[PDB]
């Protein structure tokens, strides 16, 4: 059917490549008409957003919207969640604030985002903590929203895990702190690994207090999501060099592959619904001139594209409106004060490039040295027995200690 | 040196009342160069041109605070959500007036939205406190809608977490179904009789019409509902003796307008304390960036504290909701609503009125009937649990032991072989 | 990836049962979730051989 | 005497590195050797550290 791809970008992705992208793709045409209309927009204010979306819905009954963004403001998607409730059009969010993840939607909304929920991201972070055997942790929580659901998901994850976690007291913060009560709350911490769910503005103040309170030793660790750690363009000096973050912002999976996957999902859902239902094009007439009780359609793609696979890519969507097997990237803040890809996440497996975990010791220029002792050994039958990892927990059992074996492929 | 206020409001007479509240807001702050201008808009036949007229009028107006109220529509359309979305793009603060759904509990969905009416989940607060009236510890939660009932379940579990009591059974199911008799019969077979319900109008009418014929309105049963369950066809099918809650001035919007105007007045005259006062942009054609002191003025609204107004002490919580509203504990007596108590900021005050229960006596129902049918489970253990098939016809034979004592048997049930 | 309890604890925690009257081997894991009584039988472990 | 190693101080403390040395104290009994001009700050820190 008619599909619009509007991409407000600052990085110059030309529109003719976006038009001719369908050419080398599957041009076999299981629908009788698969047409695309590519557009650009340099002002993403919501008046013009609703104006162009109503123009495209009046533009020969476009049954699918593909929207990306270059700016780093999520509230654009906050408008888009309304637009699915009125235009009744399946809308996919590609880049920027469209790619930024909001929490909860309406059941009469066909709006979806290319990303991952905060619970899937917390599952990835706890999978990191499982794979490095870090069990004693804390939980620093500000009043940035979604925090009670974050605490509840961590508690239900610990209660449904064979790991044997050691959760300390969940640190609560009132407001922008006067360093009086939050002083005592941070001094309640004496563990190693600290989870942090806060805002990008407050993260600098909290980590600056933690560096002032000495909570940034290389014995300690800090794991944050990407909802607080912003883009790569802004890295302040106050962040501890070694900060583990989890983000969906792949750079190999750039905008061309994103819009290719979006068109693939839309055409796959439309083609598979065409083999199930006959009269697939059902669109709203216009945004103008109507009373209440809008003419709702009967057979939509919201109840149908639960399963979708584009050439092996598990691009399926959940019933809540998120990706089933999303793409996540674990990064750190290395010694060059930048962000380097440490490990990509597959359908379930946490692929780790650096199974060796280095120190990332350069937090300050004045720290004590030589506490991790690099110790080598050798297998002997009554002295050192080395076995594989456990299948039940993916964790060495409590008397066994972790090690690594350098296993080569061939010569 | 002017402050514009956008009123998304229903009637022209209440628009004139809003303008009179703006005129009365200019009294106690002197003849200072700041002024208060008001621009009002009305209904639109959908949610699209609501967003259209609201976005052009509030961009051309450059308002600070936004007051939205549209209850009186005969359809089920209720949402003032596109106004909140348009303002929360630019982080412009909205004082919601008469919306009460718990979807505003998330500030990620509504970045600059505050309201002085409490959502329905705070009714669960009374649903804890009334348990403190009656020492009850086994309740049955019944929730139809999943749009907001997850938040009510969250609030009820939060209130039960302090005492570390457990809700015996919660129920989430289809909004708008007819087969709730299965839900009520599965909820029948517990020792608890205290029933807690929060749903829409038709769902409440459906479960009332079911539970009336299912004998679950008589002696021992306790029916505790909210405000949406005592109106309409639910009130038409309402079983008597039901205990409900009512918002004082819940539909009275006119005094709430003046209270919100006083809130906006003290918020603006507190905003002039700190420096770097920012202006609303021309976001129609040309401006896309957010307003600067959005979270700053929102944190100013977090520090709100009041002792003036018709509602009096109004204060926002960490979720931006209403603190400490007085409620009316109502009872239905022979299809007539009877006030049987009030609710303080944190306390329940029964009045001198008579409380009539749906069953028999007007005493408080200690409705924990202990199950004399204790369902015993076991497994086929060879020295302990001898399991034999039927002797003659579903029966057993009274055999003797070797020492002159009859073998005590019992009619158990169970499978025969493995499941594959 | 959710923990579950099968068996007689499955039929007890679902509300289908009320009381397990069985040779219940008391251990710490079942004590963390439900409550017990004082044991009617004291009994260890052994090996059956031919 | 099950004695932990001697926690020492350097200056009117920054509450950066001496705080970690106070976090080494997982013991009960503490012998404190200081003057009146510093004990107020020390006990305020230990009260802040729990
Ligand atoms: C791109 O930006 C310019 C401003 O220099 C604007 O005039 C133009 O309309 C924009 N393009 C589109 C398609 O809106
Ligand atoms: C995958 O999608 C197809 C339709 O495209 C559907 O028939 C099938 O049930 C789905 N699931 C599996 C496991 O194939
Ligand atoms: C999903 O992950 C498992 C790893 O346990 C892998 O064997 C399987 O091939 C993956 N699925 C697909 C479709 O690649
Ligand atoms: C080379 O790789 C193959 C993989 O099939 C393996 O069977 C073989 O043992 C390897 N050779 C050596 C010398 O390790
Ligand atoms: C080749 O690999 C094998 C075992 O994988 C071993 O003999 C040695 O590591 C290599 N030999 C040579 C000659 O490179
Ligand atoms: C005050 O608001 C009214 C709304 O109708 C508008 O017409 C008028 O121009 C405004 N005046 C000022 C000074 O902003
Ligand atoms: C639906 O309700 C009817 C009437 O109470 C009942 O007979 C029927 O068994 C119910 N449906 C199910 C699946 O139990
Ligand atoms: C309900 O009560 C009536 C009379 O009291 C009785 O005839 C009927 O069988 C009862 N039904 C159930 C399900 O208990
Ligand atoms: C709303 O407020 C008063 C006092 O609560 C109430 O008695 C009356 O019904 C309403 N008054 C107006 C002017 O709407
Ligand atoms: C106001 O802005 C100035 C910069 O022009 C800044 O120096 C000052 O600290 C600000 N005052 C506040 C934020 O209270
Ligand atoms: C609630 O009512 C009590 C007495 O009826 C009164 O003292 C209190 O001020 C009221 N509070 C509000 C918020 O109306
Ligand atoms: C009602 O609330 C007020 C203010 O919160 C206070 O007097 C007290 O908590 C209550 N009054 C009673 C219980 O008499
Ligand atoms: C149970 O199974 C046995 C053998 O498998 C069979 O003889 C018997 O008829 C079955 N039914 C009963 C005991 O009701």
């Amino acid at each position: 059917l008619n599909i619009a791809v509007l991409l407000g970008h600052s990085h110059d992705v030309t529109e003719r490549e976006l038009r001719n992208l369908w050419g080398p793709e599957q041009a076999t045409g299981l629908p009788l008409d698969v047409n695309v209309v590519a557009l650009l927009m340099n002002r993403t204010d919501p008046k013009s957003l609703i104006t162009h979306v109503c123009d495209l819905m009046s533009g020969a009954r476009i049954h699918g919207l593909v929207f990306g963004d270059d700016t780093d403001q999520e509230a654009v998607a906050q408008m888009l969640d309304f637009i699915s409730s009125q235009t009744f059009i399946p809308i996919l969010g590609i880049h920027g604030g469209a790619s930024m993840i909001m929490a909860d939607k309406d059941p009469t909304s066909t709006f979806f985002q290319f990303g991952a929920s905060i619970q899937q991201q917390a599952t990835v972070m706890l999978k990191i903590m499982q794979d490095y055997d870090w069990h004693v942790f804390s939980l620093v929580t500000t009043i940035f929203p979604g925090y009670r659901d974050f605490i509840s998901f961590i508690k239900t994850t610990v209660d449904n895990s064979f790991v044997g976690w050691d959760m300390q007291n969940v640190i609560t913060l009132d407001t922008s702190f006067e360093d009086a009560k939050t002083q005592v709350q941070l001094k309640k911490i004496h563990s190693s690994v600290i989870l942090l769910y806060c805002s990008k503005d407050e993260a600098v103040l909290i980590l600056s207090e933690a560096r002032s309170l000495g909570l940034t030793g290389y014995d300690f660790f800090w794991i944050v999501p990407s909802l607080v750690s912003g883009n790569t363009e802004l890295i302040p000096k106050e962040f501890p060099s070694g900060l583990i973050s989890v983000s969906y912002d792949d750079w190999d999976y750039s905008l061309e592959a994103r819009v290719r996957d979006g068109l693939g999902i839309l055409t796959t859902a439309a083609s598979s619904m065409l083999e199930k239902f006959s009269y697939i094009p059902e669109a709203k007439a216009s945004c103008y001139g109507q009373a209440e009780k809008p003419e709702t359609p009967l057979h939509t793609l919201h109840q149908f594209m639960v399963n979708v696979t584009w050439d092996g890519k598990d691009l399926s969507f959940t019933e809540e409106g998120y990706q089933v097997h999303p793409r996540l990237v674990v990064i750190v803040l290395n010694k060059d004060r930048e962000w380097e890809k440490v490990g990509k996440w597959e359908n379930q497996t946490l692929s780790l490039r650096h199974a060796v975990w280095p120190r990332y010791k350069s937090f300050s220029d004045c720290e004590p040295d030589d506490n991790h002792l690099s110790i080598v050994t050798l297998e002997e039958a009554p002295f050192v027995i080395v076995e594989d990892i456990d299948p039940l927990t993916e964790t060495c059992v409590r008397n066994t200690v972790p090690c690594r074996k350098f296993v080569k492929i061939n010569n | 040196k002017i402050v514009n206020i956008g009123a998304v409001l229903s009637t022209r007479k209440h628009e004139q009342m809003f303008r009179e509240a703006v005129n009365q807001a200019n009294k106690r702050h002197g003849s200072w160069k700041i002024q208060l201008n008001a621009t009002s808009v009305t209904h639109k036949p959908n949610a699209i041109q609501m967003a259209l007229s609201v976005c052009e009028d509030l961009i051309s107006s450059q308002v600070y605070a936004i007051l939205v109220s549209h209850p009186p529509t005969p359809n089920d359309h209720f949402t003032p959500t596109p106004v909140s979305y348009t303002a929360g793009f630019y982080r412009i603060p909205v004082l919601g007036l008469t919306t009460r759904m718990s979807i505003y509990s998330d500030k990620s969905i509504h970045l600059s939205f505050l309201r002085t009416v409490p959502p329905y989940s705070h009714q669960s607060s009374v649903w804890f406190e009334m348990m403190r009236v009656y020492n009850w510890n086994h309740i049955i939660l019944l929730v139809s809608d999943d749009h907001e009932g997850r938040a009510a379940q969250k609030r009820l579990e939060t209130l039960l977490e302090e005492r570390e009591s457990k809700a015996e059974k919660v129920l989430q199911f289809d909004p708008g179904t007819k087969n709730v008799t299965a839900l009520l019969m599965e909820a029948r077979e517990l020792e608890a009789r205290v029933i807690i319900l929060s749903a829409s109008e038709d769902d409440a009418a459906t479960v009332y019409r079911a539970a009336a014929m299912l004998n679950m309105t008589g002696s021992g049963y306790v029916w505790l509902v909210g405000e949406r369950e005592i109106s309409g066809n639910a009130l038409r099918y309402a079983p008597d003796g039901i205990i409900g809650l009512q918002l004082i001035n819940g539909k009275n919007e006119s005094a709430h307008i003046s209270d919100a105007v006083g809130v906006v007045a003290q918020a603006v005259h507190e905003l002039l304390e700190k420096e770097n006062i920012t202006d609303p942009p021309r976001g129609c054609v040309g401006n896309t960036n957010i307003w600067k002191t959005g979270p700053l003025f929102k944190r100013v609204l977090m520090s709100s504290k009041y002792a003036d107004g018709v509602t009096g002490r109004v204060e926002f919580n960490e979720d931006g909701d209403r603190k400490f509203a007085n409620y009316s504990i109502m009872n239905l007596q022979n299809r007539k609503l009877v006030q049987v108590g009030i609710y303080n900021g944190t306390h329940v005050i029964p009045n001198d009125r008579k409380i009539i229960w749906p069953g028999g006596e007007t005493e408080k129902p200690r409705g924990y009937q202990m199950s004399t049918r204790l369902k015993i489970v076991t497994i086929h253990q060879e020295p302990f649990v001898y399991v034999k098939p039927t002797m003659s016809d579903g029966t057993c034979k009274e055999e003797f032991t070797v020492n002159g004592d009859p073998v005590k048997k019992v009619i158990c049930t169970g499978p025969n072989d493995t499941s594959p | 990836n959710k923990k579950e309890w099968n068996g007689m604890m499955g039929e007890l925690l679902s509300g289908q049962a009320d009381m397990i009257v069985a040779p219940l081997t008391i251990n710490n894991e079942r004590a963390q979730y439900i409550e017990f009584s004082k044991p009617f039988k004291y009994q260890g472990l052994t090996i059956l051989v031919k």
